[PDB]
This record gives structure tokens, C-alpha cells and sequence, in this order.
């Protein structure tokens, strides 16, 4: 499998990553990549094609996709630092996700907050606070039994400008080990 | 529906299966989803 | 002493007003369905 | 001075509607309409 | 009408009321971030329009200031009945262009 | 009744049920110092 | 707008389903309380459930 990636800047500038290649895995089906991106990136349009040499390339199957920045009117953002790791977190282990409130207004952001859905319902909630080092506490809490089929973590803060204010948010799917509380 | 993130603040919550009430300038009443097919 | 009064109040039924499909007439952004002949008219027949 | 059992009311924005710098609310069909639809601060005309 | 001197005291001070938008480097004004690169001088000394990766204009035509509108911008000594000097920035347009 | 938060509130109740009746071989799944008018409780019968 | 809130809830409440409904507030330096409630519609005069949550510096307004 091989990939093409036309990033677009904050301004007119269109910039292409070098074309990349990998194989779909044998036990997982996944072909996985990681793209570096411009610090100004507004969007990416990317294409993927099957690079299998047996294909006459005009019948070689391909797909095109588009990916977008989180579109803060106030240009205030919230990023979950998670690499989308495929292996599930083991029951009762501490979660180890860092978070960054990237914002023009961070002196107003004392804290950020988070929620965990499992199946349909919120099963945990909490708050995370600013260090003197100007980073913020990580999402540490143990992967309790209420999460185990799978779970979703959502994160937010609200910040003021001078006179606007904006909800600022991110979310990540967390894969959790298929192990029960009855332990049967 | 889907693995995470969103187009905007309201759409993060909406894609995450939440909804919300806020005075901080958003409302996911703006939004709908299709019959979902985003396999994770 | 003003001749009418209105009090803010809780509903007790759904609103039953329809949207207009208007049989291929051209629905302007403020909701007027102008005549289909006027699509790409020139001038401005919607106001909108 | 007085310690109130009364809350200060919060103040509330626009949801599906666009919001100007003042806090007034305006339709999204009036963003980049090129008139000044926001009465004073024309945030509907910013960086289009 | 005055005399003033420097000091050596060490009492705490909370003078850092946050400029949330952008500090106007010369004037010490703050301006909201939608006004940077609006094609207009919101800082007084043109600071806000530095390093604009693009500029966006708003006013489609030339537009006069209303006459004397910068004169009204100044406060009065109510007792001499005189304008004394400048208090509100009647060259500030916040987007505007209506 | 429409817009309560504009007014003062005693948001802490001052009208209550007495504590719910017990049951043979079961208990009130909820517990507290008082139950305000129109607050629910649910029962669960004990093991077996 | 110095003072703000979010309530969050599932996109759909399930009937008989002990829904866990979260509030946060901001721009506050004083504690207060709130009766988050599920009520009759359209008529807003009956309550299917309520909870008098306390919002305080202890819980960082959550
Ligand atoms: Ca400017």
C-alpha cells in the first residue's frame, strides 16, 4: 500500500509530503502510517492506492480522503497526545495520556476536564490542573471494570477571550481488554 | 460514531455520543448523523 | 394604558406548520417560492 | 454592598446561529453576505 | 501643580490584567485577534498589521469620518466648558465598514 | 415557573415525605436524612 | 461572558436507565447548587427525576 499527502497551510501554500509505502499486516489487517504536518496546517487531502505489483495500475484499487483542523473561531485548541496504539489497555492499568490546551488565552485556563463513556453512558468524570511548568496533569486514572467492552474519552475546557468565550474539546477512542469484574 | 475528534466543538461531543447545554456559544441541535458505518 | 398584553408561557402542544415543496418553483433563502422561469434570471427576483 | 441570595444571571449565545462580538445572534446565511449584518462590529464580514 | 519621587518598597502588586488578544507593542493597548491584518491600524502605531501572511480588507469604498467625530473623542472640562484631550479612539473601527 | 433562576431560590427543600416503609426480606435501594416531596426511592429485595 | 457552564448528557436518555448527568461551571469564586432535572414535555410542570448537585471549590465546580 502507498500514500500521497497534499497538506494545505494557514495561507495559500500547498505542500506535499514525500510518497510513503508499507504492507498491510498478516494478523491485524492494518497498513499503518504516521504523517508529520506543517505547524500552520488547515487541511490535508490524502490519497491511498494499493501498490501490489500484480495490479495493472489503472485497475489498482485506490481511495481518497480529506482531514480537517478543529476549526476554533477563537483559534484555541485542545490536543489529546495519543498515538492511536492498536493494543488494548489491560484491566486496572493506569491510563497514560497527556493533554495540551494549545491556546492564545492559556492564562485563563486553570484546568481542563474529561468524561469517559462506556457503552452509552458516562461512567467517569473529572478535572486536571495547570502546573507551575505550564503543562497540565495527565489522564492517569486506572481502567476500571465499567470500561471493559470498549470506552471513549472526551476532554474539554471553556476559555474567555476579552468578550467572546468558546467550548474547546477533543475525544479519543480507548480500546480496553475483554476481561470481566466477576472474573468468572 | 467514529474514532474521535470533530469538525468543531459541538461536533466533538456529537460524534462522541454526548449532547450538551451551554451558554458558551455552541449547540449540537445543528447536527445529525447518518446510519453509522465507521468501523473502528 | 396600553391596549393589549402578552405573557411569556409554556406550550401544551407541538407546532403543526408545514414546509413548502412548491412544485419546482424556486425557493429563495427567506422562503418565497418565485416562478421557475426566473432561475438564473438576472436582476434579483428573490430579494435574497 | 450586599451579599445576595440572588444569582447574577448568566448570559447566553447563539448555538446554530452565528454570534457577533457584542453577543447578538444572526443567521449563518448572513455570514459573508457582504452587508454588515452584525450591527456594529460586522464579524460576518471578517476575513472572507 | 505636582511633585513626585521614586520608591524602594516591596509590597505585592497584581498589575497583570491579561491582554487576551495581542499586545500593541508601543501603546500598551490590547486588540482582539479578529482585528489583526484587517487592513487597519487598531494599535495606534500600526503594530497589529506587522507580519501579515495575508491581509483581508472590509471597506469596499472610501468612507469619510463623520465631521468632528475625532473632536467628540475628547473629554470636557465641564467648568471652562472645553475639550481638553483624547479619551476614546475615534479612529478605531472593530471590523465596522457599515 | 417559566424562568425560575431570575428569582431568589430556596433550592434546598422544606417539604418532605417521612422515611419510606420497609419490606419483609428487602430494603430501600436509596438512603438519606429526608426525602423531599416528589423524590423517588426504589426497593430491592435481599439475597435470594 | 465571564460566567459559563456545560451540562453533558447522552445524545438520548434511556427510559429507566439511571443516566449520569454532569455539570461544570466556570468564572466562579463562590459555591452554589443546581437541581439538574428530567421534566415533562412540552408542558414542563412534572419531574420524572431530579438531583440537587452542589457546585463548590472542593470539587472545582464539577
Ligand atoms: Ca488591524
Amino acid at each position: 500500500v502507498t500514500l500521497n499527502a497534499q497538506t494545505i497551510d494557514v495561507n495559500q501554500e500547498t505542500s506535499d509530503l514525500d510518497p510513503s509505502k508499507s504492507v498491510t499486516r498478516v494478523d491485524d489487517g492494518v497498513a499503518s502510517f504516521v504523517l508529520n504536518l506543517p505547524s500552520g496546517v488547515t487541511v490535508l487531502e490524502f490519497n491511498v492506492k494499493t501498490d501490489a505489483p500484480d495490479l495493472p495500475e489503472e485497475n489498482q484499487a485506490r481511495e481518497g480522503y480529506r482531514a480537517i483542523a478543529y476549526s476554533s473561531l477563537s483559534q484555541s485548541y485542545l490536543y489529546i497526545d495519543w498515538t492511536d496504539n492498536h493494543k488494548a489497555l489491560l484491566v486496572g492499568e493506569h491510563l497514560n495520556i497527556i493533554v495540551t490546551p494549545k491556546s492564545p488565552y492559556i492564562d485563563k485556563i486553570t484546568h481542563y476536564n474529561y468524561l469517559i463513556l462506556s457503552k452509552g453512558k458516562i461512567i467517569h468524570f473529572g478535572t486536571r490542573e495547570k502546573f507551575s511548568d505550564a503543562s497540565y496533569q495527565s489522564i492517569n486514572i486506572p481502567v476500571t471494570q465499567n470500561m471493559v467492552p470498549s470506552s471513549r474519552l472526551l476532554v474539554y475546557y471553556i476559555v474567555t477571550g476579552e468578550q467572546t468565550a468558546e467550548l474547546v474539546s477533543d475525544s479519543v477512542w480507548l480500546n480496553i481488554e475483554e476481561k470481566c469484574g466477576n472474573q468468572l | 460514531c467514529g474514532a474521535g475528534g470533530g469538525l468543531n466543538n459541538a461536533n466533538v461531543f456529537h460524534l462522541a455520543g454526548l449532547t450538551f447545554l451551554t451558554n458558551a456559544n455552541a449547540d449540537d441541535s445543528q447536527e445529525n448523523d447518518e446510519p453509522c458505518k465507521e468501523i473502528l | 394604558a396600553p391596549l393589549v398584553a402578552f405573557q411569556p408561557c409554556i406550550p401544551s402542544k407541538l407546532c403543526k406548520i408545514e414546509e413548502a415543496d412548491c412544485k419546482n418553483k424556486f425557493r429563495c433563502d427567506s422562503g418565497r417560492c418565485i416562478a421557475r422561469k426566473l432561475e438564473c434570471n438576472g436582476e434579483n427576483d428573490c430579494g435574497d | 454592598s450586599c451579599e445576595p441570595t440572588r444569582g447574577c444571571p448568566t448570559e447566553e449565545g447563539c448555538g446554530e446561529r452565528f454570534r457577533c462580538f457584542s453577543g447578538q445572534c444572526i443567521s449563518k446565511s448572513l455570514v459573508c453576505n457582504g452587508d454588515s449584518d452584525c450591527d456594529e462590529d460586522s464579524a460576518d464580514e471578517d476575513r472572507c | 501643580d505636582k511633585e513626585v519621587e521614586d520608591c524602594v518598597t516591596n509590597r505585592p502588586c497584581r498589575s497583570q490584567v491579561r491582554c487576551e488578544g495581542f499586545v500593541c507593542a508601543q501603546t500598551g493597548r490590547c486588540v482582539n485577534r479578529r482585528l489583526l491584518c484587517n487592513g487597519d491600524n487598531d494599535c495606534g502605531d500600526q503594530s497589529d498589521e506587522a507580519n501579515c501572511r495575508r491581509i483581508y480588507k472590509k471597506c469596499q469604498h472610501e468612507m469619510d469620518q463623520y465631521w468632528g467625530i475625532g473632536s467628540l473623542a475628547s473629554g470636557i472640562n465641564l467648568f471652562t466648558n472645553s475639550f481638553e484631550g483624547p479619551v476614546l479612539d475615534h479612529r478605531y473601527y472593530a471590523g465596522g465598514c457599515s | 415557573l417559566l424562568e425560575p433562576h431570575c428569582f431568589p431560590l430556596s433550592l434546598v427543600p422544606t417539604e418532605f415525605c417521612p422515611s419510606p416503609p420497609a419490606l419483609k426480606d428487602g430494603f430501600v435501594q436509596d438512603e438519606g436524612t429526608m426525602f423531599p416531596v416528589g423524590k423517588n426511592v426504589v426497593y430491592t429485595c435481599n439475597e435470594g | 461572558q465571564e460566567q459559563t457552564y456545560v451540562i453533558s448528557a447522552p445524545k438520548i436518555f434511556r427510559v429507566g436507565a439511571s443516566e449520569n448527568i454532569v455539570i461544570q461551571v466556570y468564572g466562579y469564586t463562590e459555591a452554589f447548587d443546581a437541581t439538574i432535572s428530567i421534566k415533562s414535555y412540552p408542558d414542563k410542570k412534572f419531574s420524572y427525576s431530579s438531583g440537587h448537585v452542589h457546585l463548590s471549590s472542593e470539587n472545582k465546580f464539577q
